């Protein structure tokens, strides 16, 4: 069963960027439905189970470029009391938007906190080591919701 | 994308 | 306009 359209399909992956291997793992996803990122859909599209293959994908087709004003200065005091406030830690902030969106930590200089709102690899081309593992149809459920099932 | 604007009453929490 | 997801599969930044 070749990956296409409405498929829920799995995968094992290696993520490299410029050679350092960033993660590794497995997932499902549904194919068709924007759940994936384009560069490595686009780069599935066609193939069977058990076909292995490399991917390199830009940032366009990844997660997009990284917007400069996706990084501002909040103040210390906007985080929570018992929370580590150190570079790399991940929080959420909110508005009258009624929309959480995340943001990671990058610098803290005495009251002023420097945190970035981009995706964390917004910007960044990535390689891909992948294998198919499994194609199967997708249920009504997941096809009701959009999303695989987990 | 995305930032912050105080003209609101933008808050953090660690979830 | 043209937006980026961060949500999309591999590397999930959100939810
Ligand atoms: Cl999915």
């Amino acid at each position: 069963m070749k990956v296409g359209q409405d498929k829920v399909v799995t995968i094992r992956y290696t993520l490299q960027v410029e050679g350092e291997v960033l993660d590794q793992g497995e997932l499902s996803y549904l194919h068709g439905h924007r759940n994936l990122i384009p560069g490595l859909e686009e780069a599935l599209e066609g193939r069977e189970e058990g076909e292995a293959f490399q991917a390199h994908v830009p940032a366009e087709k990844a997660y997009g470029p990284h917007d400069p004003e996706g990084v501002q200065v909040v103040p210390l005091s906007a985080f929570p009391e018992d929370a580590e406030v150190v570079p790399g830690a991940q929080f959420y902030a909110q508005d009258m938007e009624g929309n959480p969106m995340p943001l990671t930590v990058v610098a803290v200089e005495g009251e002023e906190v420097t945190v970035d709102f981009n995706h964390p690899l917004a910007g960044k081309d990535l390689d891909f080591q992948v294998e198919v593992v499994k194609v199967r149809e997708a249920t009504p459920e997941e096809l009701l919701h959009g999303h695989a099932h987990p | 994308t995305r930032y912050w604007n105080p003209k609101m009453k933008p808050f953090i929490f660690g979830a």
